[PDB]
């Protein structure tokens, strides 16, 4: 029948474990490096793609760097079929929570939610987890400029500056020894750029391989300027930090 | 150091041993004696020229014994008899006679490669308090292994029988595997060590026989201390299933028991069995009686491994710098193989530096790749 | 789906249970201890790891009421679920019943919240314990409760949970009194300072404490303030 | 470094060559036994020497053709043999041994049968004393035992005048450490029968059909003896239940389960075998080696009673020094319904207690920390509950 | 064996038309005591005599195994 | 060849034994050779995809 | 463990026994159970559970395993205690239903066998009313009670679905060391006191701690005065008048 053939995939291991989140986990690590960095003015996400050819189009690609609201954009790691679901359902909630309070959401209920969703398939169901991570680059006012990222499990941690994907440990002891506590955007810039040369699993580092976007302080008042590079705007500050 | 002068002692008494001995055989050996003489005499008369090994399968009470050679041919042999009728059994090797079968004389003992495994030449280099630390659940092995043979008087007072066996049991690298080796060197009595993973085989048949041997060996030698290390390792490691599997792992059980216990009543054999699968075993092995006190080992508690730290450091060069209250305080109920482990590995910091200093940095900087290895197998990061 | 997701076990148990506290012997550690009038919920916090920001995240202690708090060890991610089904119950209670929930019938709903995931089907049980404590209103007696995910309630006068909560209930035998709590609030945090210097060692950055006072005065306090406790227990 | 260092290196070398040195040079020995009673052989030892008389190769019949033999012999090589003058006619009988001259091959002395077997004189054992009162209690499945086996080996006698056919056959089960073997060392003690002992996993061997011959032998060889008890101990595995595989290896195991059977029953009755069969479990045997026929009655043994273990802690604590005025009856109580095995642990374990406190004497106080110590493992243990079903 | 294997060396050794050697492994077995051993000698020995030559062995199969008992 | 050992290549092999022929009895009596003929290189070449 | 079972991978299947193993391993749940004693007499019954401290640090006069399910209605559970919380509920409610339906006090039979009816809903989906539970419960009660038609009982409720009207009965761990006693102590002649005091002995011999009122605890249902839980002071009291009869043999 059908309880023989059932796999039984949301049962604790004898350590208390759940298998499924780490095979996620491990699977993530085969996944492209993201990585974001919070400056004092602003915050940088910068995202290296998976796949790349000179057959490539990489010009309407955004397969890694997502809007969620026009305060809230995310970087992404993982399974992308999975991904695009919860990018759909996290904007309908940014939508519902504007719809009846008409102010826009906290970076906090947001990275909270899906990480709500993300526990129910390992709780019940019988379901396989969504083997995604998230970096939230996020503007509110109430604690100003929010990092966060979150796990296939449904646990959140918010950091200073972080790194998800594909060598995860050297990229961090990287931003150990390179970060200082406030910062410009362009330091954050040049500090990206330069983690992502040196973890990259070619021996260069491209513009037409680097996905790159911002949200800046730059508009003032209390309005900030999410922006999405253009792949030609990001070989100009490529060449500025002297990469290429 | 400055213990050069007893090991010119001990070497003195050694020069003076090897001299006397040496003059002794030569020369003043005397064979002008009669009773070497004609003992000898009219015993290389009816012994061989060719001396012709047979094998004993029986014997029979009217002086004579049936012998099958490993060349062929059987034979109906008589047998001179001043060699003792009754001390001779079946597997003895023989010696027949190149003309008329007759068994001129018995050989006392022969061997194989397989009982080589079991037995062995070691002394250990390490004696105990090389295990310092845990030292009072180590008076569990050494009140029931060592004491009984040291002494049976306290025994004695009380009565009824002395102890038997042990089950050594906890995390891996608690030192199970040293505990062993270290009532050992104490008692000096006859200590098999045999693998758990070589009573698992890929023939069938040789297993129960294996098994049978070790405390059949071990009861023939009056005093033996039988090692088993890891009958852990009885339902995990399995070759082919068709000559290897559930059956084979069965009957080896199943000998074992008759051995350890049984109804042979077979020499002194003194368990010690190391393992942490221990709900792998039959109940009729970890009932009492084979067993008598179990010992259970955890990991150490931090004042404990102040004691571990200690005996390791002692054959390291130290200095002022070195502390290692601070290496403690990092680690959190770890093995002793892993303090073990920091300590060998600090030395490999020295010797890459091709500087004969060991100095805090080395301690702290080997205690980082102690803990790589705990906690990246895992990619939780913190726990989800 | 309506298949088990737990079997019986012939040895008088379920194993999903025994998983589960096996999970909740991982956790971070939690130590609980009441006062006279206050209590005092101590927990370890890893910010072993660098880059951190504290600010932004949540503390291991939520409050579910305005004077009832909760901690808990195991699982982080699943414990958010309980959270949020008890601060529920707790609006419920005024909504229908009228005056703000009492420490034991918010244990007893979580009690049932966990012991349901047990016993239906197409669920696992949850690997999480949990640390109620609170005061009852009009009331100034501290209780302090701790469920477990067996689904099995307990009131303690202190107890432990997490990892290695072993070491430090048995220094709690020895340096607690069941007749006699210290009765002045600094007291008893420097005495669960003091017990958390067991095991989380490494510095005094990695103790949070939270002090509940009645009246519905929840107040966490900072690690400046944590620095100054644990030198004076240091230096003495 | 110290300024001996330099020295000690070669010190310690001259230590680990002068042994070698002292060992190598005195030489070893290897005796090549002979008897101090005898100092004179040769008179005629001669006589079995050097003038034949002769030793023989030895042979097997194959065919008695009535009024010449034809032995094949060990050699493989075919004759045809004939009667000496120390041989008798009656007397040769198929798939015996016999000797032949070395030269011209006659029959000189005819030999016992069969030389294939040598590794069940190493099953024949003698009687352990383990003494009859040895065992514990004076319960009463026990003596259901007295009534099968051992009484009609006393007296067959009043078995002939009721004229029933005594009953031979034996299971002994029920859980392990109540002594399952340990009453069957007793009742060797009692009964001076051979005991011929039997390890189910020693009828195992490499190649298939090879313990079928260990088997069969061994029964016959049993038949010639007379008085005879064979304890069939721990055949759980060879034993078992007859099932298909269909692909399995366990075939060739059951081959030698067969042989079991057929044996027992035969074509010919047990003339004065008794059979114990010792299984740990019940759960699994074969149907028609646990026929009721010809395992005739068979015992439950039980867990003691609560008077049962104040019986067999009395002959354990009658055995050690204890100082008067204890209880036998309270040490049953606080032990749960348990074996006598730890009864037989509980004194030795309070005796470790009774040294580490230096006494001479076993006290209450130490018994109570014995009780504590035995009860707490078999909690952490398996089998307080198992007995795998059935009744 | 199907696929024409042995055909192919038919083939080409009617194409070269160097000397050949039909031997086998039945051709090398035992049947007494140390005959097993001397006919593997021999072949060689005449080959690099005429040399050169091929030496043609249909199956191995049975020669050589992967696994062994060497128990008996 | 620089540390002067013997290179003792195994490869899970039985036909280089004809005298004992299974390595679960050829542990010790391997070592042992290696120390007849010290030094050596015992290298168990361990493939871990066998059978 | 992993004693040989031919089947677990059903909640309802069979068994070369006849019997279902799920209900027998039930059963083998209660004997981890700590000691509940109950005496059943003609003038009250006598409900005395051993609460069990794990620790001095723990409350063990905050915890108690006495269960009131209504005033002349009075409960105790022994086994695993999580699933006793939801049986206990139920009970409660169907007590209530009988007397909203009826204004009339329920039998301690019908009550009993109700929650029996409970017990028996663990599948996957079968016989005409649906299955809510998917395995066994593995906690057994003692229900004692008083009606005005059949008196004082004592009702034995089994994880089974089944119930025996016991006159006196033991569960938990001790329950085979007590109930031998039961055999031959209890007598239809007993009082009130008398049968009190019996329970107190014989829960001092499957005391694996040591008897006091900090871990012991009685309970009465009593007719004209309900269901009452003795506090610990009048607790003490017996137990000291059984050390001075104690110390009269
Ligand atoms: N408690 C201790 N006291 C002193 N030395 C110790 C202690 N524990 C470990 N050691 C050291 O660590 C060593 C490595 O231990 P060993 O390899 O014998 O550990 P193990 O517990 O037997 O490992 P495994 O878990 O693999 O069976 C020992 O050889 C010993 O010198
Ligand atoms: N009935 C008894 N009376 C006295 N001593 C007993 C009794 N039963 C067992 N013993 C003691 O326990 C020891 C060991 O028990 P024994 O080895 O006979 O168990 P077994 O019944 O053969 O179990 P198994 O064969 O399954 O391992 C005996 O040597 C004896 O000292
Ligand atoms: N390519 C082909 N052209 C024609 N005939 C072929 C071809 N391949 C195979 N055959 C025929 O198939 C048959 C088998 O070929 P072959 O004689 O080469 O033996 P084989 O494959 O090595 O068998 P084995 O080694 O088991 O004896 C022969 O009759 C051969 O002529
Ligand atoms: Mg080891
Ligand atoms: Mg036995
Ligand atoms: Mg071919």
């Amino acid at each position: 029948g059908s309880r023989r053939y059932d796999s039984r995939t949301t049962i604790f291991s004898p350590e208390g474990r759940l298998y499924q989140v780490e095979y996620a986990l491990e699977s993530i690590s085969h996944a492209g490096t993201a990585i974001g960095i919070m400056a004092s003015d602003g915050i940088v996400l910068a995202a290296e793609r998976k796949v790349t050819s000179t057959l490539l189009e990489q010009d309407t690609s955004t397969e890694k760097l997502y809007k969620l609201n026009d305060k809230i954009a995310v970087a992404v790691a993982g399974l992308t079929a999975d991904a695009e679901i919860l990018i759909n359902t996290a904007r309908i909630h940014a939508q519902n929570y504007l719809k009846t309070y008409n102010e826009d959401i906290p970076v906090e209920i947001l990275v909270r939610r899906l990480s709500d969703i993300k526990q129910g398939y390992t709780q019940h169901g019988g379901l396989r987890p969504f083997g995604v991570s998230f970096i939230y680059a996020g503007y509110d006012d109430r604690y100003g400029y929010q990092l966060y990222t979150s796990n296939p499990s449904g646990n959140y941690t918010g950091w200073k500056a972080i790194s998800v994907g594909a060598n995860t440990s050297a990229a961090q002891t990287l931003l150990q020894m390179d970060y200082k506590d406030d910062m410009k955007v362009d330091d954050a810039i040049e500090l990206a750029l330069k983690t992502l040369s040196k973890t990259t699993d070619s021996s260069a580092l491209t513009y037409d391989r680097l996905e790159f976007a911002t949200i800046r302080k730059g508009a003032n008042d209390g309005e900030v300027y999410q922006k999405i590079f253009k792949p030609q705007e990001i070989k100009d500050i490529l060449v500025k930090t002297g990469i290429t | 150091r400055c213990k050069l002068k007893l090991l010119r002692m001990e070497r003195i008494k050694d020069h003076l041993l090897l001299e006397e001995e040496f003059v002794s055989n030569s020369e003043i050996l005397k064979p002008f004696e009669k009773k070497q003489e004609e003992e000898k005499k009219q015993l290389e008369e009816i012994r061989g020229n060719p001396l012709s090994i047979g094998t004993l399968e029986e014997i029979i009470d009217d002086d004579h014994a049936i012998v099958t050679s490993p060349t062929m041919p059987d034979y109906y042999v008589s047998i001179l008899s001043f060699v003792d009728k009754e001390l001779l059994e079946p597997g003895c090797s023989v010696l027949l006679h190149h003309k008329t079968m007759s068994i001129v004389g018995v050989l006392q003992d022969d061997a194989d490669p397989m009982v080589s495994v079991m037995k062995m030449d070691k002394s250990p280099t390490e004696s105990y308090s090389d295990i310092g630390g845990l030292e009072s659940q180590i008076q569990e092995i050494k009140e029931s292994v060592e004491l009984p043979l040291t002494h049976p008087e306290l025994y004695e007072e009380m009565g009824i029988k002395p102890p038997k066996g042990v089950i050594l049991y906890g995390a891996p690298g608690t030192g199970k595997t040293l505990l062993a080796k270290a009532v050992a060197n104490q008692t000096s009595a006859t200590f098999l060590r045999i693998v758990g993973s070589e009573l698992i085989q890929k023939y069938l048949g040789d297993g129960p026989r294996l098994c049978r041997q070790i405390f059949k060996v071990a009861g023939e030698n009056a005093p033996s201390i039988v090692f088993i290390d890891e009958i852990d390792a009885i339902g995990t490691k399995r070759y082919d299933s068709n000559s290897g599997g559930e059956r084979e792992i069965q009957r080896t059980m199943l000998e074992l028991l008759n051995q350890l216990d049984g109804f042979d009543d077979r020499g002194d054999v003194k368990v010690i069995m190391a393992t942490n699968k221990i709900e792998t075993l039959d109940p009729a092995l970890i009932r009492p009686g084979r067993i008598d006190r179990k010992i259970l080992f955890e990991n150490p508690d931090l004042s404990t491994k102040k004691k571990i730290l200690g005996i390791h450091t002692s054959k390291m060069n130290l200095s002022e710098d070195v502390n290692l209250e601070t290496l403690v305080t990092t680690k959190d109920d770890l093995s002793g193989a892993d303090i073990q482990a920091m300590c060998t590995e600090a030395g490999l910091l020295a010797l890459r530096e091709r500087r004969m200093q060991v100095t805090a940095e080395d301690f702290k900087q080997a205690k980082e790749r102690v803990m790589k290895n705990k906690v990246e197998e895992n990619l939780e990061g913190l726990y989800l | 789906y309506d298949r088990a997701l737990s079997i019986f076990s012939p040895d008088g148990h379920i194993f999903q249970v025994e998983y589960a506290l096996e999970a909740v012997k991982r956790g971070t550690c939690a130590v609980g201890v009441k006062g006279k009038n206050c209590v005092v919920l101590g927990c370890e916090r890893r910010s072993t790891l660098k880059l951190q920001d504290t600010r932004i995240t949540p503390s291991k202690v939520s409050k579910i009421d305005s004077h009832v708090v909760l901690s808990f060890s195991g699982l982080n991610a699943d414990s958010r679920i309980l959270i949020e089904k008890a601060r529920v119950e707790a609006q419920s209670h005024r909504l229908t019943l009228e005056d703000p929930v009492t420490v034991e019938y918010l244990t007893r709903y979580v009690a049932g919240v966990q012991q349901r995931y047990t016993q239906s089907g197409g669920v696992r049980p949850f690997g999480v314990s949990t640390l109620i404590a609170g005061f009852d209103p009009r009331d100034d007696e501290p209780k302090l409760y701790q469920t477990e995910p067996s689904g099995i309630y307990s009131s303690w006068s202190a107890q432990t949970i997490g990892r290695n909560s072993k070491t430090v209930r048995e220094f709690l035998e020895k340096n607690y009194d069941r007749k006699e709590p210290p009765a002045t609030v600094e007291e008893c945090v420097k005495l669960t300072v003091r017990s958390l210097l067991e095991v989380v060692q490494t510095g005094a950055k990695n103790i949070e404490i939270t002090v509940v006072k009645p009246d519905s005065d929840i107040v966490a306090l900072s690690s400046e303030e944590i620095n100054q406790y644990v030198t004076q227990i240091e230096q003495e | 470094a110290a300024p001996y260092a330099a020295k000690l290196k070669q010190t310690e070398n001259d230590l680990k060559d002068i042994e070698a040195r002292i060992k190598e040079k005195a030489g070893v020995k290897e005796s090549d036994t002979g008897l101090a009673p005898s100092h004179l052989w040769d008179i005629m030892g001669d006589r079995q020497r050097l003038g034949e008389e002769h030793p023989l190769q030895v042979a097997r019949c194959t065919k008695i053709i009535k009024g010449k033999y034809v032995i094949n012999l060990k050699q493989i090589a075919k004759f045809v043999v004939g009667l000496g003058e120390r041989v008798r006619p009656k007397d040769i009988e198929e798939g015996m041994r016999v000797g032949v001259d070395r030269s011209k091959y006659n029959i000189e002395l005819p030999l016992p049968p069969r030389i294939d077997p040598s590794v069940t004189m190493m099953t024949v054992e003698e009687k352990p004393d383990v003494t009859y009162s040895d065992v514990g209690g004076c319960k009463d499945q026990i003596e259901k035992l007295r009534e099968v086996v051992e009484l009609p080996l006393l007296s067959p006698e009043r078995f002939a005048t009721l004229g029933i056919d005594p009953p031979k056959g034996i299971l002994l089960y029920g859980p392990p450490g109540t002594g399952k073997t340990l009453c069957a060392r007793a009742v060797a003690n009692r009964t001076d029968a051979t005991f011929i002992r039997v390890i189910g996993s020693e009828l195992v061997q490499k190649y298939v059909g090879e313990g079928a011959r260990m088997v069969r032998e061994l029964f016959e060889m049993a038949r010639t003896k007379k008085a005879c008890i064979i304890f069939f101990d721990e055949i759980d595995a060879v034993g078992g239940a007859r099932f298909d595989d269909g692909a399995g290896g366990d075939n060739e195991v059951q081959r030698t389960m067969l042989e079991l059977i057929t044996q027992l029953d035969g074509f010919d009755p047990r003339g004065n075998i008794k059979v114990m069969f010792a299984t740990n479990r019940p759960n699994t045997l074969d149907p028609a080696l646990l026929r009721p026929g010809r395992i005739d009655r068979k015992v439950e043994f039980s867990l003691p009673d609560l008077e049962g273990r104040a019986n067999i802690f009395r002959i354990h604590s009658k055995s050690m020094s204890v100082e008067r005025g204890i209880r036998w009856e309270l040490i049953s109580r606080l032990c749960p319904n348990s074996t006598g095995a730890e009864l037989r642990s509980v004194c030795t374990e309070a005796g470790m207690f009774a040294i580490r406190a230096r006494r001479k004497v076993a006290t209450e106080k130490d018994f109570l920390k014995a009780v504590d110590k035995v009860i707490s493992g078999y909690k952490k243990f398996s089998s307080t509950s198992r007995y795998m079903q059935y009744n | 064996p199907g696929t024409g294997k042995t055909m192919l060396v038919k083939a080409v050794a009617n194409s070269t038309k160097a000397a050949f050697i039909r031997v086998n492994g039945s051709e090398f077995v035992h049947k007494y005591l140390g005959e097993g051993p001397r006919m593997v000698r021999d072949v060689f020995r005449l080959a690099r005599e005429n040399a050169p030559s091929i030496i043609f062995i249909d199956e191995v199969d049975s020669i050589a195994t992967k696994r062994f008992d060497a128990q008996t | 060849h620089h540390t002067d050992c013997k290179f003792i290549r195994v490869s899970g092999a039985e036909l280089v034994q004809k005298y004992i022929g299974e390595g679960s009895r050829m542990v010790r009596e391997l070592f042992v050779m290696a120390r007849e003929h010290a030094p050596s290189i015992i290298f168990m070449d361990e493939i871990d995809s066998i059978g | 463990f992993l004693t040989r079972s031919e089947y677990d991978r059903g909640v309802s299947t069979f068994s070369p026994e006849g019997r279902l193993f799920q209900v027998e391993y039930s059963l083998e749940a209660i004997k981890l159970g700590s000691t509940a004693i109950g005496i059943a007499t003609k003038e009250g019954v006598v409900l005395g559970v051993e609460k069990r401290a794990t620790s001095p640090l723990l409350e063990s006069d905050s915890i108690e395993k006495i269960v009131e399910i209504d005033r002349h209605i009075g409960c105790a559970m022994s086994g695993l205690t999580a699933d006793a919380r939801s049986m206990i509920e139920h009970a409660r409610t169907a007590a209530v239903t009988h007397n909203l339906y009826y204004d009339e006090d329920i039998n301690v039979e019908s009550l009993t066998q109700s929650v029996c009816d409970l017990a028996l809903r663990f599948g996957e989906g079968a016989s005409g009313e649906e299955r809510l539970m998917s395995r066994p419960f593995g906690v057994a009660l003692l229900i004692a009670g008083h009606d005005a038609d059949d008196g004082y009982q004592l009702f034995h409720a089994e994880p089974s679905g089944t119930f025996y009207r016991y006159n006196a009965k033991a569960i938990g761990s001790g329950s085979e060391g007590a109930q031998a006693e039961l055999l031959n102590e209890w007598h239809s002649s007993l009082t009130l006191k008398e049968a009190e005091l019996l329970v107190l002995k014989i829960l001092k011999q499957v005391m694996e701690e040591k008897l006091d009122e900090n871990n012991a605890q009685l309970s009465c249902i009593t007719k004209q005065d309900g269901f009452k839980i003795y506090d610990n002071e009048k607790t003490a009291e017996l137990i000291k008048e059984l050390k001075e009869k104690e110390a009269a043999e």
